[PDB]
């Protein structure tokens, strides 16, 4: 059985996630596919050189989690898109990790997450893709335990890519 | 865009 | 005492 | 008896709370008296004008709560003290709550929070009392309820006031 | 300065 | 005959002029096609509700100029581009000005500038346009004095419309 | 987007 | 015969200096002690470890000077006022210069600038003398040459020193 | 403080 400790899709986009640096970075977007809206969080400075922002998400209460699994939705544009194949762009994320036993709130600090893993994309999108109303989306789950206190925090570095964070489920299981 | 139509939101 | 910067 | 949901004082400073606009307004401010360290969130933008300075909590579980008792300890500065102190300088602050399902993390909606009350200082603390250590601390407490939702957050407006909230504690009786 | 001898915390 | 006292088009974005609110709003953009680089300032928050977005020229010190003239090239795209165009989107934006005897840096007031019309656009971008990298770029020019201090700024005030500004030019007759 | 292929500059 | 370019005193605190990171480090202070008010850039994180405040100037027009006198007026507090004052507090900070052809406006690149010196106060002011209403106001000055680009700014870097910036004066002799 | 009697400017 399944316990979800934290969905960003399953709220409306409302969870409003921390991001550094300010102003620049990972961004809230918004799309109407259908009636219903689709958010996600957004990040696009491919040809600026190199980036380094990060998304932090809320408080994520551990509870008598002991390992949990994190499910990944995204999307990554193919590099060789934009002017210059590389050096400007990137293909994928880091993802990372900081355990609290309190909520640290808006105090952030990058030497306190560790790194789990790069999240590379099964399939990117290509432009002729792009430029029709038709994205890859790939999927991607990582697990992390035992975890030990009260709470933890999760977080998404930007390397200079074209990712759109559509989806991500922190769970564990019984 | 990092996704088709999509417009920065509240 | 005083100084001059190049 | 009392059931303690959050104690400013008890955390060592350390609760990143969210301030409005960014930047300005709040401030999270540190006192060494005698080698023991206290914290506290400071704002005296006095002469500055127009003031519409926010500070709000992180995200309280409610649980077993329902009629939350909010207690405050805080010093106001007297206005007599800043020339140029009228019309601009005030003597009071604003305190507001919201409730919430989940939280909402740095999205900060203020006409979503519901004000409580003014509170007004038993006593100000005169230049004479501030340049001489000894600051009068006020305690002010506020009752609230019926509570119903997951979770709720407290907030702090400041419209033109040189105040120190020094301690914070909401609890439930059981 | 609303609380003597206070500095800016982290 | 034209004395140029400001063109954006010659700074290669080397200019990072005023945005407010700060972390919002106007975006210095680039578009690097055919490896010709092109630079500019735009903004396309049409359907996040009402807006009021602003951009501040630099300090451009009048000189012995009386009566300056602003030449404005944009592209405006088409409402009816966007799902839910109605009232959330504009298809203008509004030129300000303002006169000052020295550099008031960062310090912006909008409070402080006056109007000198609202541009409009003579041809409207349309999906099928856009798609095809064929976007109509409108030309528009206006001018105002007796202008009677050290220097002046130029304000572009976004009120919910998806402008693209590649240049300015502002220069008196002699 | 205001202008196509466009990008964030520095 | 002095030919003033910058003179932070005779604004009224108009310029709006530049100041990273956003939101601490230097501040814009003002002092009410007469009919005349005095306006002046302070900042004091004195016991928050390594500080790195940068505050820029405007864009200068450097004329027909060859080399340029850049005189400033400053107080600084003794460290020993401070609890564990060494360590926490340094008694000095770093001026800096950078040349440039065009106005830069908001654009803000510290690997741009060049170290002048590290300008040191003469008289520091202890507590018992800043208790009461008296400063020993240091005076430091420096001439740098030769400047080529058609203007310059001017940076000041703070490492945790409670320092008050109260007039800086750049010209050239005729 | 770094100067007496000091409040922050607009």
């Amino acid at each position: 059985k399944e316990v979800v400790l934290l969905d960003f899709a399953a709220a409306g986009g409302e969870l409003g996630w921390l991001t550094h640096p300010y102003g620049k970075g990972w961004d809230l977007m918004q799309n109407i596919m259908n009636d219903m809206p689709i958010y996600m969080y957004s990040v696009c400075n491919v040809m600026s050189g190199d980036q380094d922002n990060w998304l932090r998400t809320n408080w994520v209460y551990r509870g008598e989690a002991e390992r949990i699994f994190i499910e990944l939705k995204f999307t990554v544009r193919d590099c060789n898109s934009f002017p210059g194949g590389a050096s400007s762009c990137k293909e994928t994320f880091n993802l990372y990790y900081a355990e609290s036993d309190l909520d640290y709130g808006t105090n952030f600090q990058k030497r306190l997450f560790t790194k789990i893993d790069t999240i590379a994309p099964d399939e990117i999108t290509v432009s002729s893709d792009f430029e029709a109303r038709h994205v890859k989306l790939n999927v991607e789950e990582r697990s992390v335990g035992p975890l030990t206190r009260k709470g933890f925090y999760l977080a998404f570095q930007d390397i200079g890519a074209c990712v759109a964070l559509l989806s991500v489920r922190v769970y564990y299981k019984k | 865009s990092a996704y088709p139509d999509s417009v920065p939101f509240r | 005492a005083h100084h001059h910067h190049a």
